């Protein structure tokens, strides 16, 4: 019965953001916590939800896995409507990649004899970005069955090969002491338009209208800013033409370019005004006397 | 198909001595039935059957479902060639053969299972293993 | 032919609507 | 089909070996879109005699790959 | 009903136990229509089970209650339920579905749809009456049966 | 008062809207009620994390009502562990409005945390507003000479998200965020919303004082001398001193916005020349 290379796992949207916010706030210790959700079957493994263990002192690596905290957290969870076993533990790699260490290995291998199936999920808040977030889940490869002459698992699927691995994950034992499970995230209706609040502008900011003394000076200096700007311009204009494509962008470099200034400020003028005179417009009718 | 089988033995053995992954082991074996659909020649399976044994879990149900393939419009005898192919009963690992025998059975008569739906409804009935009712 | 030459038009100016459309929706997901 | 009909098993055939992305087993499926390339000659009797049937191009046009 | 049909024939009428029900109105009134109702006396709550036999599918209830706010509103059903269930195994456990009735589907004229997935096989069925549409300490329930066929 | 603003991070809204449907799943709950959990910086609060807590209340009787506060204490020990700087700073309720009991929960939860803010999170995805609206407990001293009473002061709430926060919301949100429209285009989908919100807010006072015009509910005389209020400041705009400043004001952005377009087309005009060198010279040697 060799594991798939289909297996696919489900990390929630409540799940990601508490490893990425305990991940970033224990940096660069490797915090770790506990994966709670579900073996829906042999390919997928939902992580309905995780919570962090406490860092039992200094020093930046994963420490042991505290018995008293998880079972009286787990217990207590239950009461609240969450009765959802350890699928795997969960810890960060904060700038160096998303791979298993030495310890990461033996500590696995802990959750690895009491559920065969138990995952490793590392994540990288340091390397993590704005609509990529750098996350990799990891299962021990035994090394008696690899040693002989076996693959780790079975590929009956071109599912678990869409992922390039890592130069820095194959070098830490990536494909020979452990192997990567594609993460799939699991989000609905409901939680995703719930994010979208996130900096959505409250509705009396829109109507409200700059102050005019200082719309009219930002008016003021950035107008007096296109008067050098128009002037450096036309010289820009004139050297350009007697000279070499070699250096259309060398002698670019290290010099501002007035049209590209010139642009942002026009950009930035016309939003700021036609903004404003829609503004004050919108506002005469909707708050009048009459 | 079978008297104009001018198939190109050098070519499966050429790739074969490149395998180096179950990926490409089965690759190979969807390639084998592929050349050989409807030739009813398994002579590649027959002279590597020790290189056919590497196959493990659902490669041995896709190995054996290529012999369906192979003997695609094989309408004469089914029941007893698949048996001959299959013992009825084994222990270790049969799941992925039986099922792929039932798999095999049914890409033999595709489109065309006019008495072979009866023998399959029942042995998809009395069966046990998921990967017989996946292969049935 | 006259018939069939007109008609192969038709279908090729429907083709080209279907091919500016789908053009103009990419260049839209393209941007994001 | 040569007359022009949508052969069904050939299109559902090639679906389900598209399939093999998600399950190599499913590649076995394009087994169904196999149409063979052949003139079979019949007789009254619905037998196939004798027939050398007459091609007007050069052989090697079409014609089995020189064996390596 | 395309098909199907309404099924208290198969429903043993013997094995059918409702819970919180009323010595004013009894369990025999939902089942057979012929006006009167069914009633609860200890709380809003109103737990019921039907039993028949094992062979029979569930396509759609028509629990249709009173007008005034007595009727259904938060009704979960539970199938095969091993040993007796009281009220908290029927408010601290899953159901199979938890349709949450609306004034609609309380009107005698209105049928109400299940997931007929889940409803293939039944032994019996578990019907938990959590709230009806308003604040009345009893809920009443004007006619009930299932729509289906048997397996 | 002593909250200036109140900053409901993702994560929160994530957890309140998983705890509402675990809990809503087993039975049916008019509402699940949690502890805030975030840090102090100046006036403003950073509620930034949330653990659940068993609670039920009877919908006939308001003072019926149970908090496990040995649960709320024992899951503090918890969080003050992992993270020792994220106190208790109030509690929450998924009830898509206030309930006469809150006042009595927020005094469990004051003892706690003196200054206990109670933030609602609607579950619901309202179209317009923010799902959360912080309160506070205030003594409100009546000049009718009734009796002192402790009433919830609404804090203004906003939606800010940490750095890691932030990074995991714009993946989740990678698809159907459209960050492709304009500065200027998001800008005018504000004042659109802008004007939503009060028409908005301007019916629910159109339909507060139609019931009170009917009888339902008695005249407050705070909201209508709030309300008087309201209409005085409603500032004329036939004015000939604000019609001539208006005016002044107005040409004044105009020819600023007509010096930026004259200087976009010519600047445009110069890309026009450089694409029309590039293909003639592009051409030549080819
Ligand atoms: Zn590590």
């Amino acid at each position: 019965p060799a594991v798939d290379t289909a297996e696919q796992v489900y990390i929630s949207s409540l799940a990601l953001l508490k490893m990425l916010k305990h991940g970033r706030a224990g940096v660069p210790m490797e915090v770790m916590g506990l994966m709670l959700g579900e073996f829906v079957d042999d390919y997928t493994v939902r992580v309905i939800d995780v919570f962090a263990m406490p860092q039992s002192g200094t020093g930046v690596s994963v420490e042991a896995v505290d018995p008293v905290f998880q079972a009286k957290m787990l217990d207590m969870l239950k009461q609240t409507g969450r009765p959802e076993m350890v699928v795997g533990w969960y810890h960060s790699h904060p700038g160096f990649g998303c791979w298993l260490s030495g310890v990461d290995i033996n500590t696995q291998q802990s959750f690895e004899a009491l559920s065969e199936r138990a995952v490793a999920v590392v994540v990288d808040p340091i390397q993590s970005v704005k609509g990529k977030v750098v996350i990799d889940a990891f299962r021990l490869i035994n090394a008696n069955m690899m040693v002989l002459g076996h693959e780790p698992r079975q590929t009956t699927s071109n599912l678990g090969h869409l992922n390039k691995p890592s130069i820095q994950a194959l070098i830490h034992g990536l494909n020979r002491h452990y192997y990567s499970i594609t993460i799939n995230y699991r989000k609905n209706e409901l939680e995703q338009k719930m994010l979208l609040n996130l900096h959505k502008k409250s509705w009396m900011e829109g109507l409200t209208l700059q102050d005019y003394s200082e719309h009219c000076k930002h008016n003021e200096s950035v107008v007096k800013e296109m008067l050098e700007l128009a002037k450096n311009y036309n010289k820009a204009v004139e050297e350009e033409d007697k000279m070499t494509p070699e250096q259309l962008a060398i002698k670019n470099v290290g010099k501002q370019d007035p049209k590209r200034h010139l642009e942002e400020h026009v950009d930035v003028l016309m939003t700021s005004n036609i903004v404003q005179c829609l503004a004050a417009m919108l506002d005469t009718v909707v708050f009048k006397l009459i | 198909l079978i008297r104009n089988n001018n198939t190109d033995l050098m070519i499966l053995k050429n790739t074969k001595d490149a395998v180096r992954n179950s990926v490409c082991h089965t690759a190979t074996v969807i390639a084998n039935s592929f050349m050989h659909c409807g030739t009813t020649s398994d002579q590649f399976l027959r002279d590597n059957l020790e290189w056919l044994a590497r196959a493990t879990n659902w490669a041995k149900f896709t190995a054996t479902a290529s012999l369906g393939v192979i003997h695609k419009g094989h309408e004469k005898e089914a029941l007893q060639l698949m048996a001959t192919y299959l013992p009825k009963d084994t222990s270790p690992g049969s799941a992925y053969q039986e099922g792929g025998g039932l798999y095999a059975l049914g890409l033999i008569h595709a489109n065309h299972g006019g008495d072979i739906i009866d023998y399959l409804l029942n042995q998809l009935k009395n069966a046990s293993n998921d990967i017989v009712r996946h292969g049935g | 032919d006259l018939y069939s030459r007109y008609k192969k038009l038709q279908q090729e100016l429907e083709f080209l609507e279907v091919q500016e459309e789908y053009i103009k929706d990419e260049q839209k997901n393209l941007k994001k | 089909s040569r007359t022009g009909h949508t052969h069904m098993p050939s299109v559902v055939g090639v679906l389900v070996f598209t399939q093999f992305w998600f399950w190599f087993p499913l590649s076995h499926f394009l087994s169904l879109a196999y149409t063979p390339t052949c003139v079979i000659g019949l007789n009254k009797d619905l037998k196939m005699p004798k027939v050398q049937y007459k091609s007007n191009c050069k052989p090697s046009t079409f014609a089995y790959p020189a064996p390596l | 009903p395309k098909g199907y049909m309404d099924l208290m024939p198969f429903i043993n009428k013997a094995g059918c136990e409702c819970l919180n029900e009323s010595d004013e109105h009894g369990f025999d009134n939902c089942l057979r229509k012929d006006t009167t109702f069914l009633e609860s006396d200890c709380d809003e709550q109103l737990l019921i089970t039907v039993a028949f036999n094992q062979p029979v599918k569930l396509y759609s209830m028509k629990f249709q209650g009173p007008d005034n706010g007595q009727g259904p509103k938060y009704v979960k059903i539970f199938i095969n339920l091993p040993r007796s269930m009281d009220f908290e195994e029927a408010e601290r456990s899953e159901p199979t579905q938890a349709l949450e009735l609306t004034e609609d589907d309380i009107k005698e004229d209105g049928i109400v749809p299940l997931r007929y997935v889940k409803f293939q096989n039944v032994n019996s069925v578990t019907i938990f009456v959590q709230s009806n549409q308003g604040e009345e300490e009893t809920t009443r329930i004007s006619y009930f049966t299932f729509i289906g066929t048997p397996v | 008062l002593a909250v200036q603003k109140v900053v409901v991070h993702p994560l929160v809204l994530l957890s309140v809207v998983d705890h509402f449907n675990r809990i809503g799943k087993v039975g049916n709950q008019k509402r699940v009620v949690g502890v805030l959990l975030g840090s102090w910086q100046k006036k403003v609060l950073d509620v930034s994390n949330s653990f659940a807590v068993p609670f039920d209340e009877d919908d006939k009787d308001d003072s019926v009502w149970f908090l496990d506060h040995d649960y709320l204490e024992n899951m503090y020990g918890m969080f003050k562990k992992v993270n020792a700087r994220e106190r208790i700073v109030g509690w929450y309720h998924t009830g898509p409005k206030l309930h006469k009991n809150d006042i009595a929960i927020n005094e469990l939860m004051k003892r706690y945390c003196p200054n206990s803010v109670l933030v609602i999170i609607d579950v619901k995805p309202k179209d317009l507003g923010l799902p959360t609206e912080a309160y506070i407990s205030v003594e409100e001293v009546h000049d009718d000479g009734t009796p002192t009473s402790k009433t919830f002061e609404h804090v203004t709430s906003e939606i800010g998200a940490e750095e890691a926060e932030e990074v995991g919301v714009e993946h989740l949100l990678r698809d159907i965020k459209d960050t492709t429209v304009g500065t200027l285009s998001q800008r005018i989908t504000n004042q659109v919303h802008g004007l939503k919100g009060l028409n908005s807010k301007l019916l629910d006072i159109r339909s507060y004082l139609e019931k009170v015009a009917t009888g339902k509910l008695p005249i407050n005389h705070q909201i209508i001398y709030q309300l008087q209020d309201v209409f005085n400041l409603l500032p004329d705009v036939s004015l000939q001193e604000f019609v001539k400043a208006f005016y002044l004001k107005t040409n004044d952005q105009m020819v600023v916005v007509y010096l930026a377009s004259l200087i976009r087309s010519v600047v445009a005009l110069h890309n026009l020349i450089n694409n029309k060198i590039a293909n003639r010279d592009a051409e030549k040697k080819e």
